[PDB]
This record gives C-alpha cells, sequence and structure tokens, in this order.
RNA sequence: GGGUUUACGACCUCGAUGUUGGAUCAGGACACCCAAAUGGUGCAACCGCUAUUAAAGGUUCGUUUGUUCAACGAUUAAAG
RNA sequence: AGAGAAAUGGGACCAACCUCACAAACGCGUCUCAGAGAUAAUUAAUGAUUUAAUCUUAACCUAAUUAACUCAUAAUAAAUCCAGCCCUAGAACAGGGCACA
C-alpha cells in the first residue's frame, strides 16, 4: 500500500472501492499498484 | 388565596418532583428541560439568590439515543492529574462503562457554572431503567413531555395505514426481488 | 414478483421460476402528467428517514436498493431515497428487511445504541480528539446534506453540521 | 456444598514465626518462612447482596488479647459471639457455597503441601525516609566538588510547568503499609503446632499478624479441587492427620542421604 | 460465456437446450444457448455434446445437462433470467465435478 | 504545513529574566531506533529497502576533547 | 508450534554469605510478578445501489487481528477505654501490645 493524495488507475485491472470512509485503488495482478487515499 | 402567613410562603416556595422518560430521547433536549427545572427557570417567583429549585427524576438512561455519528464521534476528557493521566473515552465506551453519565455530564454543562451548581445537581437523579426505588416514586408530581417524538418503525404500523398509504409506482411482474 | 425456487429428487435438480401477483399503483394520483413516482405522487421535499411508509415501497426484502431503471425514480430523487434508506437502516426502522439467520442470533453481543439522522457509517467515522477551538472548530455532521431542500415550516434552515 | 468450578475459599489469620532453609529432592535449596495459626476462629458473616453483589465475606480473626485494652463495642461483640477478643481481624471474599458458620476454628491444616498461596501483611515501616531508600535515586557524586546535596533528590519539576506534578517522588513514610505477595509455594505443614512453611519471603516483620489466602493467580484458579473445599474439620474424619504434611519434593529430616546415580 | 470459460467445463458429457423459437419467453433460453455453445466453451472441452432441439408446439422452453458425475441438471427456463440461469450452471458445475 | 538552525524585527524585562556543557530528576510531542500488528518489493532463505497503525516501556559502558557534536573500542533489541 | 534460563523494572525479606564489637539495618544475598473485553493499520464470508462482481462514510449478523485503556481479581474496609510502661510503630501527633510467662 502507497498512501496518496490523488489516485490513479495504473492498469487495467485495477478497481478503485470506498472501505473504511478512505478510496483504494486495489490491484490483483500488480499488487505494487496498490493506493490509498489520505 | 386567604391562606396564613407561613402556608402560603410553604405552598409558594414548596419543591417538585418531575418525571422524565428518557427512552430514545437526545441528551442534550433531555438536559435542557433537566437544567431549567433543575435551576427554577420555571418558575414565575424565581430569583437568583432563592433557593427554588425543583427535583427531576430522569429514567431509561441505558436508552438514551444520540442524533448522527455522535456516538462513535463525541469524546469526553478527564485527567487525573498525574503525568500520563489523561483519558479521552468515547461517548459510546462511556456509556457501556456507566449509563447515567452522558445525561449527568449534560446537564452538568447545561447547568450554570456557580456554586450553586453542585447543590441543585444533589437534587437531580438519574436511573438506567425504569426502576425507581418507591421512596421516589412517591414523591413524583407530574411527567414532563418528552423533547422529541419517537418515529414507529415499520411493523408497529397498522394494516389499515399501511392500506391507507398508497403504492406511489408499480413494480414489473417479470422482475426477481 | 418471480421467485426461483429448487426441487433436489434424487441427484436431480429442479430449478423453475414462479410469477405471483404483485400490488400496482394507486389508481388516482394528484399531479399524472408528472414523469417521476415521487415528483407525480407530490412527495418531493416532503419525505425523510421516518417516513418508512414510503421508503419501503422500493427496497429489496434484505434491505438493500432497488434499480432506478426498474423504480423510475429521477436521479436526484433516487440518491436521496437511497441515503435515508440508509439513515432508517441505521436507526432501527425497518426491523424485518434482514436476513434470517439462526445461527447467528443466538450469539447475542452488545445492546443496540439508539441512534437516527446518522450519515456515515459506525464503523468508518473515528473519534474527534482535539474538537478544535472556536475560530476552527471540527462540527459533527448530523443528515445528509441532499435533504437541504425539504420543505421547513418553521422556516430555520436544518443544521446539518453539529 | 459440593465444589465448584468457580469458588473460593475461607482463608486464615497467622503469624510470622520466622525462616528456615528447606532442601528438595534434586538438590536445590530454597527458604521457606513459618507462619503459625494461633487462633483462627470466622467471627461474623455478611451476605453477598449486602457486602459485595459478587461474592460472600467471610471475616476471620487472629491471636488472642487481653480484655482490658479493647473498647466496649469490641467488647459487646465478643461477648455475643463467645470468644475472646482477637488482635487482627480481616476479611475474606468468598463463594455463597463456601461459607463457613460464624464462630467456627480454622486450622493451618487447611493448606495441604503443594499449593500456591497470597499473603498479605503491613510492611516493616522505616519512618520517614529519604528520596535515595524510598525510591531508589541516584545521588550527586561524593566529594567532587558537591556542597550540601550528596542525597538530595535533584530537580523536582520543569520550568514551563510552574508546579510540580501530584505524582512527583519525594522524600515520605516508607513501610508502614499492607502489601500482598503472590503465589507463594507451601512446602509443609506442621499439624501438631499449626505451622505453614511458604516457599520465599512474607512481608512484614517476624511476630506479625499476617492474612493468608489462596493464590488468587490465574495459573492456580482450579487447584481447589483437592483440597478441603469448605475448612479443615479435624472432627470429622475422625483420624488424626501425620505430624508433617510434606511435598513430594522436599527433603525430609528423616532422609536416606540422597545420592546421584 | 468467459465465466464458463474460466470455469474448466471438462467434466460435463451433454447439454440440450429445448426451445421453440417462435414463442414470446424463449429470449433468455435462446442467449443461454449461445453463451453455452461459444467458441471459448468448445475449445475447453471437446468432449461435450451440445444440441439445441427446435420445435414448435412445445412451448416450454428447458435445458438439460448430463455430466459425468452420474448427474442431471433440468432448468425449465420459461421466467429465469440468462444472467440467473447462467450462474446457477456455474455454481452447480463447480460444486459437482 | 511545523517552528529544531542561522538570520531578520526590537514587542516584555538593564531600581538584574544569572549566561555553555555536565551530575540528579525527568514531563510531553511523534516526524517510531527497539519491542507489536500489517501492505509493497527488482521480497528465494538469512539479511534488507520503503509505507501504514501504535508513545504503556526502554534506548549501554569507555579513550581524547570544557565540550553539544565528532573520531575510535566493546556490546546490545535498540543505543530515535 | 513446544520447553526452559536470565536481565531490567515494580513490590518485598534476612535461613545462609557479605557489611556487621546492639538484639537491627543493609547488598554483594533471597522470594514473587497475572485473566477478559476493546480496538487502529491490514485480511477474508454473505450481499444491493450497479439482479455479475464488490470487506460495507449499504443495512444484518460475521470472523483473524498492535500497543494503550477499562474491568474481573487483589489491598484497606469491627466508630466514641485510653492514665502510664514497652514496641520489629514512629520527627510531634498518630498506630500495635500490657492474663497465661
Ligand atoms: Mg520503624
Ligand atoms: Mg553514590
Ligand atoms: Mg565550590
Ligand atoms: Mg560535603
Ligand atoms: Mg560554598
Ligand atoms: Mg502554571
Ligand atoms: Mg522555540
Ligand atoms: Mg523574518
Ligand atoms: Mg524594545
Ligand atoms: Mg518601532
Ligand atoms: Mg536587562
Ligand atoms: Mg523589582
Ligand atoms: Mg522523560
Ligand atoms: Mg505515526
Ligand atoms: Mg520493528
Ligand atoms: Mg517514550
Ligand atoms: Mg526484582
Ligand atoms: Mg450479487
Ligand atoms: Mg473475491
Ligand atoms: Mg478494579
Ligand atoms: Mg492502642
Ligand atoms: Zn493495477
Ligand atoms: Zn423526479
Amino acid at each position: 500500500f502507497k498512501t496518496k493524495g490523488v489516485l490513479k488507475k495504473r492498469c487495467r485491472d485495477c478497481y478503485l472501492v470506498k472501505r473504511r470512509g478512505r478510496w483504494f485503488i486495489y490491484c490483483k495482478t500488480n499488487p505494487k499498484h496498490k493506493q490509498r487515499q489520505m | 388565596s386567604s391562606f396564613s402567613k407561613a402556608p402560603q410562603q410553604w405552598a409558594t416556595f414548596a419543591r417538585v418532583w418531575y418525571l422524565l422518560d428518557g427512552k430514545m430521547q437526545p441528551p442534550g433536549k433531555l438536559a435542557a428541560m433537566a437544567s431549567v427545572k433543575l435551576q427554577g427557570l420555571h418558575k414565575p417567583v424565581y430569583h437568583q439568590l432563592s433557593d427554588c429549585g425543583d427535583h427531576v427524576v430522569i429514567m431509561n438512561t441505558r436508552h438514551i439515543a444520540f442524533s448522527g455519528n455522535k456516538w462513535e464521534q463525541k469524546v469526553y476528557s478527564s485527567h487525573t492529574g498525574y503525568p500520563g493521566g489523561f483519558r479521552q473515552v468515547t461517548a459510546a465506551q462511556l456509556h457501556q462503562k456507566d449509563p447515567v453519565a452522558i445525561v449527568k455530564l449534560a446537564i452538568y454543562g447545561m447547568l450554570p457554572k456557580n456554586l450553586h451548581r453542585r447543590t441543585m445537581m444533589q437534587r437531580l437523579h438519574l436511573f438506567p431503567d425504569e426502576d425507581i426505588p418507591e421512596d421516589i416514586l412517591k414523591n413524583l408530581v407530574e411527567e414532563l413531555p418528552q423533547p422529541r417524538k419517537v418515529p414507529r418503525r415499520l411493523d408497529e404500523y397498522t394494516q389499515e395505514e399501511i392500506e391507507a398509504f398508497p403504492r406511489v409506482w408499480s413494480p414489473p411482474e417479470d422482475y426477481r426481488l | 414478483f418471480r421467485e426461483v425456487v429448487e426441487i433436489l429428487d434424487g441427484k436431480t435438480t429442479i430449478i423453475e421460476g414462479r410469477i405471483t401477483e404483485t400490488p400496482q399503483e394507486s389508481p388516482n394520483p394528484p399531479n399524472p402528467t408528472g414523469q417521476c413516482p415521487i415528483c407525480r405522487w407530490n412527495l418531493k421535499h416532503k419525505y425523510n428517514y421516518e417516513d418508512v411508509l414510503l421508503l419501503s415501497q422500493f427496497i429489496r426484502p434484505h434491505g438493500g436498493m432497488l434499480p432506478r431503471r426498474i423504480t423510475g425514480l429521477c436521479q436526484e430523487e433516487h440518491l436521496k431515497i437511497e441515503e435515508c434508506v440508509k439513515m432508517a437502516h441505521r436507526a432501527g426502522l425497518l426491523p424485518n428487511h434482514r436476513p434470517k439467520l439462526p445461527e447467528g442470533f443466538v450469539p447475542k453481543s452488545k445492546p443496540r445504541l439508539n441512534r437516527y439522522l446518522t450519515r456515515w457509517s459506525p464503523r468508518s467515522v473515528k473519534p474527534i480528539y482535539n474538537k478544535g477551538h472556536r475560530w476552527n472548530k471540527v462540527r459533527m455532521p448530523v443528515g445528509s446534506p441532499l435533504l437541504k431542500d425539504n420543505v421547513s415550516y418553521s422556516g430555520r434552515p436544518l443544521l446539518l453540521y453539529h | 456444598h459440593p465444589w465448584e468450578p468457580g469458588s473460593s475459599r475461607v482463608g486464615l489469620i497467622a503469624l510470622k514465626l520466622g525462616m528456615m532453609p528447606l532442601w528438595t529432592k534434586d538438590g536445590q535449596k530454597h527458604v521457606v518462612t513459618l507462619l503459625q495459626v494461633q487462633d483462627c476462629h470466622v467471627l461474623k458473616y455478611t451476605p453477598k447482596e449486602n457486602h459485595n453483589g459478587r461474592m460472600a465475606a467471610l471475616t476471620v480473626g487472629g491471636k488472642t488479647v487481653s480484655h482490658f485494652h479493647k473498647s466496649a463495642s469490641i467488647l459487646e461483640f465478643y461477648q455475643e459471639l463467645g470468644l475472646p477478643p482477637k488482635q487482627k481481624v480481616k476479611i475474606f471474599n468468598v463463594t455463597e457455597n463456601a461459607v463457613i458458620k460464624p464462630g467456627t476454628p480454622l486450622y493451618a491444616a487447611h493448606f495441604r503441601p503443594g499449593q500456591y498461596v497470597d499473603v498479605t501483611a503491613k510492611t516493616i515501616g522505616k519512618g520517614f525516609q529519604g528520596v535515595m531508600r524510598r525510591w531508589g535515586f541516584k545521588g550527586q557524586p561524593a566529594t567532587h566538588g558537591q556542597t550540601k546535596t550528596h542525597r538530595r533528590p535533584g530537580a523536582i519539576s520543569t520550568g514551563d510547568v510552574a508546579r510540580v506534578w501530584p505524582g512527583t517522588k519525594m522524600p515520605g513514610q516508607l513501610g508502614n503499609i499492607d502489601r500482598t505477595a503472590f503465589g507463594l509455594k507451601v512446602w509443609r505443614i506442621n499439624t501438631k503446632h499449626n505451622i505453614i512453611y511458604v516457599n520465599g519471603s512474607v512481608p512484614g516483620h517476624k511476630n506479625c499478624l499476617v492474612k493468608i489466602k489462596d493464590s488468587k493467580l490465574p495459573a492456580y484458579k482450579d487447584f481447589c479441587k483437592n483440597l478441603p473445599f469448605p475448612t479443615y474439620f479435624p472432627d470429622g474424619d475422625e483420624e488424626a492427620l501425620p505430624e508433617d504434611l510434606y511435598d513430594e519434593n522436599v527433603c525430609q529430616p528423616g532422609a536416606p542421604s540422597i545420592t546421584f546415580t | 460465456a468467459a465465466a464458463l470459460a474460466r470455469l474448466g467445463l471438462r467434466a460435463v458429457k451433454q447439454v440440450r437446450v429445448q426451445f421453440c423459437p417462435f414463442e414470446k419467453n424463449v429470449e433468455s433460453t435462446r442467449t443461454f444457448l449461445q453463451a453455452v455453445s461459444s467458441e471459448k466453451v468448445r475449445c475447453t472441452n471437446l468432449n461435450c455434446s451440445v444440441i439445441a432441439d427446435v420445435r414448435h408446439d412445445g412451448s416450454e422452453p428447458c435445458v438439460d445437462v448430463l455430466f459425468g458425475d452420474g448427474h442431471r441438471l433440468i432448468m425449465r427456463g420459461a421466467h429465469l433470467t440468462a444472467q440467473e440461469m447462467l450462474t446457477a450452471f456455474a455454481s452447480h458445475i463447480q460444486a459437482r465435478g
């Protein structure tokens, strides 16, 4: 996970979901694309 | 009207015990009327130097209701005086620990900040449920109306009211719920 | 309404669909020329989270919302009704619109705290430990800003942050 | 009543005699403290709802004292009970099924060889002691120029706080306070003299009254199953216990002078 | 078709869709047939026999799956959605087989 | 965004707010050095590098130097 | 995953060693040190808006989960005798003993 201010999908398999009040770019193929909106 | 001096004085400055249901009621709206009745601002004979103050018995404190996300947001901060003794508890944790503490602190904050606050707080009786001793029950005079109208649930609605309410839309027969 | 039923008779699975009778719209609406259900039954800026008799018309038996393409509400009314159904579910109205779990109904937990006009979810909000001073005060949101257009008979605006 | 898994037993009030060495069969040498149960009697019983709402309270008295130095109320209470006055009076939280009738005697055979106990007593009071002996503070150097400071506490607070905190360690009373030693193992029970041999050190000076009870540690919560549940009744068995009940590892005085193999 | 291709249909013997194309409730069954007879579903297993029975007066569209566990899934689809039939068939295939 | 360094300003004190380092005692912040729970790695393993949460508790002994620092010796879970 | 040992710190204590020309104090010496809930980050189960999926600032119950923090639990917790004399109790005042002998 990388805590960022601006989330952006780095590939076509990244999905944006709202959990625990925050936004999260989750990626199953490339786990390094995990982003968390601060 | 044509009373003697001592009974007239007694009748005028007599104390009254009010009852207050706190089930599904906001603690601040409870504390408003509680503090008014505690100070005596409901008497046209009121004065700050007089001891005019009525007793308030609030029941069903455990069943109190908080608006919004206050149960998880509102914190209560205390300090034991010792270094490192600063505690901040969530309202939900404080309610789970001591049920009366929420409305107690609400009324304490709504009361005036003079030395009479402790005296008129001694005339406040809070109970978590409908379990009031007989000695206190035998003192009650009237019950104050609840400040918030509790809305009914869907199961608490009568079939007559449900059928009287119109169906605003028509679901399709081929849809599956 | 359509129901999917399954029949197991000796390693033979039969999936069947059964259509039952459904209630229709009331015959006399007050504004028949309105394209929208709410905005033609004149309930616009009238309902709230307490109006369960209106919020329960279009929801699934498990508390879920119904699609807009199936219901027919205008987008703003759909969002308002979605937030109102969320607030009712959080406040405790509509208690029979939950899934039946006979294994999970036995292990009782801490009693449910009574609440109403809850905007966020109780499992996502963090406690405000600082609370701010008078000039910079961390206000607590109450209700939704989507219901700011409702009719105010008293004339005072609704305090959405307190 | 029969024993239950969530039961609590009553305790005793003994006298700290002294310390003795005690060897175990593996060659190790421990130190035991001798607690003599002189006159232990259950004085009164307070019900659970009238004491705590969770567990009942049994009051136990210690060794006998003189009638001529007690007050009228204490003397009236002991006259109504039927016993001479006791010196130390303690309260033990027991369960509702382990209650005993007030006025019953309690003996050291209440505890059995091999068990863990809790021992409460007032520690040896050292009076108004300095900060170095009370809190273990380090002093200043002895002779490298220091002037009249070799045992002072030094700085007590910070300049910005403009005050000192309530938890400030400062000279004062040291010792005359109640402390509890946890998990002391019992090795030996002398039934003739009513003496208990508890492992290790016991708070308080010798010839002082000590409140002994079962160990409330979570590791020894269900040890009371094999012990006499209500108490030790010497007249119920109608058979005298041995003079000394030892543990399974204690080198008894009469021993073959164990040698390794 | 993709959800079936990512399922490993190797454990199915015969799938027959019997319907009448001149009815008003055969849309779901026709799309079910086209999804279960796609190219990916063909190439993931070549031992399966996909039959499309076309009648005129049957008036009851249905599907029958006999797979090598000795199992028979029979679904008379007159009001079910194609998506629901697909999910049911996929869940049953992944449960038994 | 913070107010740790140097500077800038000259607002409180010049009928006195005693000025560096050490000894004693430390309070607190977290922008966590250790200990704890995890995410990503160009993470094979042992070692690592980053990021998230967490401040109840710890954070060594010596030579030189008045030294804070700094170099060096031996360790520690770490020597914030 | 399973067994032990030790150090630090909290609280205590002299059977022995050591300081020890008072009977005591003392370390260099000895004894003991704990259960439940709770969470933040982060994982998955069911499931609509968005009849698929989706840990949910969607409801229902969910489970694996840091340190804090609270609570089980422990300590104190018998009021109006106190002249004098002792004390392992103490600056004073307090506190424990004074019938066995
Ligand atoms: Mg002394
Ligand atoms: Mg020294
Ligand atoms: Mg000098
Ligand atoms: Mg000197
Ligand atoms: Mg000098
Ligand atoms: Mg100050
Ligand atoms: Mg500064
Ligand atoms: Mg500048
Ligand atoms: Mg100036
Ligand atoms: Mg100027
Ligand atoms: Mg000056
Ligand atoms: Mg001056
Ligand atoms: Mg400090
Ligand atoms: Mg942090
Ligand atoms: Mg670490
Ligand atoms: Mg620290
Ligand atoms: Mg120690
Ligand atoms: Mg779904
Ligand atoms: Mg998944
Ligand atoms: Mg407690
Ligand atoms: Mg006395
Ligand atoms: Zn990606
Ligand atoms: Zn509309």
